C-alpha cells in the first residue's frame, strides 16, 4: 500500500462559559460496551460469562450476578429461592460497599470542601472508621461468597460455612448503628446546592424488595419494554443517549424509593416516613441521602434472607441444563440505577448480546441537570451535581 | 482510552479524505506507539463501527507497534523497554518517576520514541 505520516496529537465533562452566559454544555464521560457485545459473541456461555464482568469492574460482581440470571431466563430453568437469596445477599455486599465508598470518599469532600488525603483527624475520624467498616464488611462478604470464578451458572462453585454466615449476621447487627448515623449525616447536608426539576424516576419492582425484579418501574410499568435509545454529540460523540417515554430521564436509589416505596419495611420504613419530603423525585443530590437510607435497608433485610437461607441446613448448587433459541433478558438494580443485561442463546453459544449501564440512563438528565448559574468554582457545584448521581469516575473542565 | 483515540483517528481519516476527495476508504495503517495501554482489538472495532455511514466504511485496519526510546541527558544513554521488562502485577505504569537510567542515578530521561500514534498507510480510492 502507499505508506504517508499524519502524526495524531493525543474522561470528564466540557462547558463553555461566555461574559453573557453559559451556552454550550457537553460530556463524553463513557464508552460504549458494543465491542464486548460483538466479542463475547461466538464464545462459550461461561466464557462470555468470564469476559462480561470486564466491563465496569469498579462495580464487577452485579454484573456476573444478572449475566447468569439472563442465561437462567434464556434457558427457561428457574434458580431455588435459596441461591436467588444467596445471590441477592452477594449483591447487598456488593451494594453496601460501593455506596459507603461513594457517600463517604465523594460526597462528604463535597459538603466539607476537604482534597488531597482524606484521612484526617480533626474530623472525618469517626466517619472513617465507619466508612472503613463498612467497606471491608461488604468486600468481606465479595470475598466469601464470590477472589473471583465462584458463582457458576446453575449453582455456585464453592459455598461458605454456616458459622461465617452467622458471624456475618453478627457483624450487620453491629454495624446497622453506623449506617443509620451515616443517613443523618446525609439527611443534614444540603440538597441542591439550585438544580431542582422533573426527572422521571426510573426502577424495577420486586415483591419484598428492589434488589431484583422482573418488570420495569415507571408510573407504567412494563414486564419487558425496549425504549428509544439516542445516538447524540455526533459531532464530539462518544456515546448515545437514553430517552424513556421519549424524554430524559433518572436511575438510582431515588428511583427505588420513589417506585417501591410500599414494598419496604423495618427502620429504613419509618426513616422514609419520616423524612419522606427531604427526598423529592426531582431533586439528584438527595439520591445521595437515600443510598445512606439503602445502607440501612439492605442492611436488615439481608437478616432476613439469612434466616431465609437457614430454612434449609443442606445446601448443594443445583446444575442446568442448557436450552437451544432461549431468550433471557434479566433487568437488575445495580447501586449505580437499573442494569439491564439481554442475552438470547443458541446451540449453546451467544447468538444476541445487549448490555445497558444505569450511568446511560442518567447521562441524560445530568446533561439536563446543568441550569448551574454561577460565576468563578462552578467547577465544583458541577462536580457535586455529578457525584450526585455516583458516577465511576469524573472530572469538570470550563472553557472560558 | 480505546474509543476516543479511535474516534481521533476515524475524524482524522474522514477529514483528510475531504481533504483530497476521496471517494471511498479500503485499507488504513496506523502505527501505536506501546506506551498507549489501549487494547488494539477494541481500537480496531471502534474505528470499524464509526467507519459506517461513511466512505471509510469496511476498510481494512492495520495496527503496527513501535517500540519505545528512552534517553537520559545526565550521562547521554539511550536504552529500550524490553531491556527493563525482564528482570507482576501493575507492570504497566508512567515511565516519569517508575523507573531510572539504568546506568547513572538520575531519572530524568526524555521519551523520543513510542509516546505517540500516527497513521502510516491509507487506501483511497477515488
Ligand atoms: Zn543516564
Amino acid at each position: 500500500y502507499l505508506p504517508i505520516t499524519v502524526d495524531h496529537i493525543a474522561g470528564g465533562v466540557e462547558i463553555v462559559v461566555g461574559d453573557d452566559g453559559v451556552k454550550e454544555v457537553k460530556l463524553n464521560i463513557i464508552e460504549g460496551p458494543r465491542f464486548f457485545e460483538a466479542i463475547t459473541l461466538g464464545k462459550k456461555l461461561d466464557e462470555a460469562l468470564a469476559i462480561y464482568p470486564r466491563i465496569c469492574s469498579f462495580c464487577s460482581a452485579a454484573h456476573k450476578l444478572t449475566a447468569v440470571e439472563a442465561a437462567e431466563k434464556a434457558i427457561g430453568f428457574t434458580p431455588r429461592e435459596e441461591i436467588q437469596a444467596l445471590r441477592e445477599v452477594l449483591y447487598i455486599g456488593d451494594m453496601i460497599e460501593s455506596h459507603a465508598l461513594h457517600l463517604y470518599l465523594l460526597v462528604l469532600p463535597d459538603y466539607l470542601g476537604y482534597s488531597g488525603p482524606l484521612h484526617m483527624i480533626d474530623e472525618y475520624k469517626k466517619e472513617m472508621s465507619i466508612a472503613l467498616d463498612l467497606k471491608n464488611l461488604g468486600s468481606w462478604m465479595m470475598d466469601e461468597l464470590g477472589h473471583q470464578e465462584n458463582a457458576v451458572l446453575g449453582g455456585f462453585g464453592k459455598l461458605p460455612d454456616k458459622s461465617v454466615l452467622e458471624n456475618m449476621k453478627r457483624r450487620l447487627k453491629e454495624a446497622l448503628p453506623k449506617a443509620e448515623y451515616t443517613f443523618e449525616l446525609f439527611t443534614k447536608l444540603e440538597q441542591y446546592e439550585t438544580h431542582i426539576a422533573v426527572k422521571p424516576r426510573n426502577g424495577v419492582y420486586g415483591i419484598y424488595g428492589d434488589y431484583l425484579k422482573a418488570s420495569d418501574g415507571n408510573e407504567f410499568p412494563s414486564e419487558e419494554y425496549r425504549e428509544h435509545i439516542k445516538e447524540f454529540v455526533v459531532e464530539h460523540s462518544f456515546a448515545k443517549h437514553s430517552h424513556y417515554h421519549g424524554k430524559p430521564f433518572m436511575v438510582g436509589a431515588i428511583s427505588r424509593l420513589v417506585n417501591n416505596a410500599d414494598t419496604l419495611y423495618g427502620r429504613a420504613k419509618e426513616l422514609y416516613e419520616s423524612y419522606k419530603d427531604l427526598l423529592r423525585s426531582t431533586n439528584p443530590f438527595a439520591n445521595n441521602l437515600a443510598q445512606a437510607l439503602e445502607l440501612v435497608y439492605f442492611t436488615e433485610r439481608a437478616i432476613d434472607l439469612i434466616d431465609e437461607a437457614l430454612a434449609k441446613w443442606p445446601i448443594r448448587p443445583r446444575d442446568e441444563v442448557a436450552l437451544k433459541d432461549g431468550f433471557g433478558v434479566s433487568t437488575t438494580e445495580a447501586p449505580r440505577g437499573v442494569l439491564v443485561y439481554a442475552l438470547k442463546v443458541e446451540n449453546g453459544r451467544v447468538s444476541y448480546a445487549d448490555i445497558i449501564t444505569p450511568t446511560a440512563f442518567n447521562l441524560a438528565m445530568m446533561e439536563q441537570h446543568v441550569r448551574m448559574m454561577a460565576e468563578k468554582k462552578l467547577k465544583l457545584l458541577a462536580e457535586m451535581v455529578v457525584r450526585a448521581y455516583d458516577p465511576c469516575i469524573s472530572c469538570s473542565v470550563h472553557v472560558a | 482510552h480505546e474509543w476516543a483515540l479511535a474516534d481521533a483517528i476515524v475524524r482524522t481519516v474522514l477529514d483528510y479524505a475531504q481533504r483530497e476527495g476521496a471517494s471511498r476508504v479500503k485499507a488504513v495503517r496506523v502505527v501505536l506507539g506501546e506506551l498507549q495501554d489501549v487494547a488494539e482489538d477494541i481500537v480496531k472495532f471502534a474505528m470499524e463501527q464509526l467507519f459506517a455511514g461513511t466512505i471509510a466504511e469496511g476498510a481494512e485496519i492495520e495496527f503496527v507497534e513501535e517500540e519505545a526510546v528512552f534517553k537520559c541527558r545526565n550521562c547521554n544513554y539511550e536504552w529500550k523497554l524490553k531491556e527493563v521488562k525482564d528482570k507482576i502485577h501493575f507492570i504497566p505504569e508512567v515511565v516519569h518517576a517508575f523507573l531510572a537510567c539504568p546506568k547513572c542515578g538520575s531519572h530524568d530521561f526524555e521519551v523520543v520514541k513510542g509516546r505517540g500514534v500516527y497513521v502510516a498507510g491509507i487506501k483511497i480510492e477515488k
